[PDB]
RNA sequence: AGAGUUAAAUUAUAACUAAGCUGUAAAAAGCCCUAGUUAAAAUAAAAUAACCCACGAAAGUGACUCUAAUAAUCCUGACACACGAUAGCUAGGACCCAAACUGGGAUUAGAUACCCCACUAUGCCUAGCCCUAAACCCAAAUAGUUACAUAACAAAACUA
RNA sequence: AAAAUG
């Protein structure tokens, strides 16, 4: 007869899932500028989940894509291209302390 | 739908009468796929250069 | 007679919902050298640092400004049944009752 | 041998600081991971060892982890008691 | 599109490539291969100095031909292009548009697994 | 971040083979780990040389 | 003073001179430092070999040229050898993990030659040919 | 065996209005020339469905799934005719028969006339 | 399961420099047709990604591309059918590198072992056999439950 | 590095 209990209904404080920086994103084998944000500048080895921050998805085809590249022709292997240097950093690894 | 969107795209087909039109214009219109992004998830281009 | 379900509704922590980021008037019961013992009321009593700015101020029974994180710091480890409770509260400081 | 030299793995010297330029190339080398590679591809292992391997050493960041997750958590705990003699 | 090639032309002159595209989309033509677009790529610096038809290459231009061809077909034309001496790498993959692109639903919190060991005091 | 451990050990509820494999039992302490000593080496062999280069030349 | 770490590539436009040569014209020193010896030799930039010093030619013998001494000797001799040829600045290139690494690295400094980039080009096979059975069966 | 045309306009483009009136480009790309075998896996399904089967929307029968696997072990078949060393598609064509076997089994022990 | 391709290293092969190279706790033996750098086919294997846990019934599989393709409107079930790591056998081809055996050099009282060097069978491809593993996750398959209830340890106790 | 037995 109590008006006040509580309703058996959905959380409304649901706050959104953390999204990887390419959700509902377009991963290509062609974008070399995009696949060498993730490569390291000095060695070229491809950064992990620790390091890009990306959900399960988008980790695997971004090494698929960088894999394929490397071999089509698009990108070199042992280093990051210079005039791709210079982008912007994604990856939280640090290098020079 | 799929069928209506094809028969557009049939008008821009390479064909015989194409290829020396369209190897032309290839040859002159280079085209990119280089974006990049950044921490907050937006894409930036380079063709603002 | 008023019953419980009643009260719950109409308490305070109940219209404050979730506990993060939340702007809530606590006050200092406990005063150590450095840290401030500041019970903003809910269930615990967060700790908090003694600021450069009017530092002189704080005593016991200042009432003062806070921006609640986590009503409760308590997390899972390996090998553990339950939680490791903290006994404490996670609040930063941003004023003394301006008023 | 088919890319271009002095690209790859190569750090310059700023001021004629050699020690510390090298101190970088080495930083680089470890955090990729090139300098346990070369000690481990010295010699040959069993893919039965190499499971092995792989397996200790996950345990023992999964624990390592954790036990800094704990210390951080408890870290606010440091602070002096205030009450001594209770 | 269904099929996509990635050309990598030997660096040259203009009615040279020109010549050179021209008879490989006659080629693939001829296999019974709709060709969609032509895209150029540009000329750029080859990541590495590929070796092929005993020549070292170190420019490269490079190409992109999308079409529709039958699963039936697609190794000849790559037979055809590897004895093709203009062609530095031919390369025949799927269309990346024709993999539709699925829902990035976000990182889900996975929490940490628990009843893994049994309740007995150490 | 921590790596995950669902699907890591076998048990009787996991129908996959076994990732981890622990030598012991992944229960954490209550205790760390003494902090290591480091080891010694010898010291200025590089002052030492320039010492004995002026006793093998004069 | 914005200074990068990054090499010099000949493809950008610029400007970095030592004692008037670009980076491209200066001379290279291979350095391989093995786990038994430490070989030097300094090239220049058409690859022509300019000095060569190695711990065994510094009158060494079995496992004394191991040490990082004779590492430090070995570099002051092909130091020796390169400023007898007229040559300033040298950019050392490291094979190999031993060590006699960074002693035969600073022996050049010690030699009279200074270091303006210094480049790891170690041998890492991606799982190339097969390495020997592993020591203490 | 069975010959599938390769201009067959297939089964995902056959039943919407207007397919005759396009040109042949696109009669082309909407056939079996530019399609992939599981298309005409599906094809001959539908072909052997209308001529074998009495019910073609009652699928949950037997005798319906008697000839869904009956094209796959036909496939299977002509895999192996050029896979010779392939085991694992060899103990899946082996596996299909004796799955249809038991069905068919099954349908004589429950509907004969079905089952001749 | 087929077909095509190779980024790093390695090597047969040429050119400049040096008298040494490799080798271990230390040595000796071996190679000085040796070593460093610049170029270089064929074979073998497939760094980081992987702090990922997916595929396959299991063995097993993570360099790239294409084709074919991963049974059952889904219970258990053999001595019947089909697979089955490495090791081994037969025929043809391949052989950078690793290595049983073997021959030298160390240590030992002895060392037909652990340590160093060289090399063969073998590891590689096609075809045909052999049908063995600590083939173990020592936990059988199918649908379930957290009720009673810790021989000990370990991966908790149990139902039809 | 070495190194047996009661
Ligand atoms: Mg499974
Ligand atoms: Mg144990
Ligand atoms: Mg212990
Ligand atoms: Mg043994
Ligand atoms: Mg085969
Ligand atoms: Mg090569
Ligand atoms: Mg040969
Ligand atoms: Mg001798
Ligand atoms: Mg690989
Ligand atoms: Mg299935
Ligand atoms: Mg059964
Ligand atoms: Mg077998
Ligand atoms: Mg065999
Ligand atoms: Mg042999
Ligand atoms: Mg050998
Ligand atoms: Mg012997
Ligand atoms: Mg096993
Ligand atoms: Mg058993
Ligand atoms: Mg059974
Ligand atoms: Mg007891
Ligand atoms: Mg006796
Ligand atoms: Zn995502």
């Amino acid at each position: 007869s109590n008006e006040d209990l509580p309703v058996p209904m959905e959380n409304p404080y649901k706050e959104p899932l953390k999204k990887c920086i390419l959700c509902e994103k377009h991963v290509d084998y062609k974008n070399v500028q995009l696949l060498s944000q993730f490569i390291s500048p000095f060695t070229g080895c491809i950064y992990g989940r620790h390091i890009t921050g990306l959900c399960g998805k988008k980790q695997k085809e971004i090494t698929k894509a960088i894999k394929r590249a490397q071999i089509l022709g698009f990108m070199p292997v042992t280093y990051k291209d210079p005039a791709y240097l210079k982008d912007p950093k994604v990856c939280n690894i640090k290098y020079r302390e | 739908q799929e069928v209506l969107q094809l028969q557009e795209e049939a008008k821009t087909f390479i064909t015989r009468e194409n290829l020396e039109a369209r190897v032309e214009e290839a040859l002159d219109s280079p085209k990119s796929y280089n974006w990049a992004i950044t921490r907050e998830g937006l894409v930036v281009r380079p063709q603002q250069k | 007679v008023e019953s419980f379900a009643s009260m719950l509704r109409h308490s305070p922590l109940t219209q404050m919902g979730p506990a993060k980021n939340k702007l809530v008037i606590g006050q200092i019961f406990h005063i150590v050298e450095d840290d401030l013992y500041i019970d903003f009321g809910g269930k615990f009593h967060c700790v908090c640092k003694r600021p450069e700015v009017d530092g002189e101020k704080y005593q016991k029974g200042t009432r003062v400004r806070l921006r609640l994180l986590d009503l409760e710091l308590t997390s899972r480890f390996l090998g553990a049944t339950t939680d490791t409770t903290i006994l404490e509260a996670d609040a930063v400081l941003l004023g003394l009752q301006e008023s | 041998a088919n890319h271009l030299k002095f690209i790859a793995r190569t750090v310059m010297v700023q001021e004629g600081n050699v020690e510390g330029a090298y101190r970088t190339l080495n930083r680089i080398l470890t955090m990729d991971g090139l300098i346990e590679d070369i000690k481990r591809r010295r010699y040959y292992e069993k893919p039965c060892r190499r499971r092995q391997r792989e397996s200790y050493e996950t345990c023992r960041r999964i624990y390592n982890m954790e036990m800094a997750r704990k210390i951080n958590f408890l870290m606010r705990k440091n602070r002096a008691d205030p009450w001594q003699g209770c | 599109p269904r099929y996509e090639l990635a050309l990598i032309l030997k660096a040259m002159q203009r009615p040279e490539t020109a010549a050179a595209l021209k008879r490989t989309l006659e080629a693939l033509m001829d296999r019974g291969a709709v060709v969609r677009n032509l895209e150029n790529l540009g000329e750029r610096m080859l990541p590495y100095k590929i070796s092929a038809h005993n020549q070292r290459h170190s420019r490269g231009g490079y190409f992109l031909v999308d079409f529709y061809a039958p699963a039936t077909t697609v190794e000849s034309m790559m037979e055809h292009l590897s004895r093709d001496i203009d062609v530095i790498r031919p390369n025949i993959v799927k269309h990346p548009l024709t993999q539709e692109v699925k829902e990035c639903e976000g990182i889900v919190p996975v929490p940490l697994e628990e009843k893994l060991y049994s309740t007995k005091k150490r | 971040a921590t790596p995950s451990l669902r699907g890591r050990l076998a048990r009787l509820g996991n129908p996959r083979r076994p990732i981890l494999k622990p030598n012991k039992p992944l229960i954490l302490a209550n205790h760390v780990g003494e902090r290591r000593r480091e080891k010694g080496e010898a010291t200025c062999i590089t002052e030492m040389s320039v010492m004995m280069a002026c006793w093998k030349q004069n | 003073s914005s200074f990068s770490i990054y090499p010099p590539i000949p493809g950008q436009e610029n400007s970095l001179r030592w004692a008037g040569k670009k980076f491209e014209e200066i001379p290279i020193a291979h350095i391989k430092a093995s786990y038994n010896n430490t070989q030097i030799q300094v090239v220049s930039a058409a690859h022509q070999p300019l000095a060569h010093a190695s711990c065994g030619t510094e009158g060494f013998r079995n496992a004394k040229k191991g040490t990082g001494i004779a590492a430090q000797t070995a570099g002051i001799a092909a130091a020796a050898k390169a400023t007898g040829k007229g040559v300033t600045h040298v950019r050392v290139v490291v094979k190999g993990l031993g060590p006699g690494r960074l002693s035969a690295i600073k022996g050049l400094t010690m030699g009279g030659l200074e270091v303006i980039s210094i480049t790891d080009n170690t041998p890492i096979p991606h799982n190339g040919c097969r390495p020997r059975k592993a020591r203490r069966l | 065996q069975d010959d599938p045309p390769p201009s067959m306009l297939l089964l995902d483009y056959q039943n919407v209005p207007g397919i005759h009136k396009v040109d042949d480009v696109v009669k082309r790309l909407l056939s079996l020339e530019m399609a992939n075998q599981k298309e005409k896996l599906k094809i001959k399904k539908m072909q052997l469905m209308n001529k074998v089967l009495e019910n073609p929307e009652d699928t949950s029968s037997l005798e319906a799934r008697i000839v869904a696997l009956t094209v796959k072990i036909r496939n299977y078949e002509e895999h192996m005719q050029k896979h010779r060393k392939d085991k694992a598609h060899k103990r899946f064509l082996l596996m299909s028969i004796d799955q249809r076997k038991k069905m068919l089994k099954n349908l004589r022990e429950t509907n004969y006339a079905v089952f001749e």
